């Protein structure tokens, strides 16, 4: 779809 | 503020991205608890950029979400990660 | 499994709550990274309970979200917290 | 609204 999409995030150790 | 903003992943206009950083800066100066920071940001974005936004603030989390085109940002401000997106 | 399920806040039928716990158990047995666990759960819930779900998995986060009535759960499974909700 | 509501979550140290 052009109206929405999926997204993934992941925090990283710093 | 001395917090470093690092935008990791955005699908969002430059001005809206800057507004997310500015809003989160104000939230972090007022509140110490992650849920209160998240509520401040969500409510401001609902007001300025229409419902319906969702905000997650934390130091350890992963996510899989669906967002409206051009309404997604994931960024660090200092040591805190912030996910802010519009859906529904 | 030896993981303890503790449902902290739910607006959801009992059967759907049980399905969230069961789905998260399968995700945790397959995947070690929080974003991969979250994607597994989100995709299963989109299939069984219609789009559009969003899933956050982590050990340190707070949130403020908007959800459709009867489609929200926040729970621990072992030491991991899981937020799963439907919006949009 | 009866169709949706807001919700807050916060992890706790254990």
């Amino acid at each position: 779809s052009t109206l929405y999409k999926n997204a993934a995030t992941q925090t990283e150790r710093r | 503020s001395d917090r470093k903003a690092v935008i990791k992943n955005a699908d969002m206009s430059e001005e809206m991205q800057q507004d997310a950083v500015d809003c989160a800066t104000q939230a972090l100066e007022k509140y110490n608890i992650e849920k209160d920071i998240a509520a401040y940001i969500k409510k401001e974005f609902d007001k300025k950029y229409n419902p319906t936004w969702h905000c997650i603030v934390g130091r350890n989390f992963g996510s899989y979400v669906t967002h409206e085109t051009r309404h997604f940002i994931y960024f660090y401000l200092g040591q805190v990660a912030i996910l802010l997106f519009k859906s529904g």
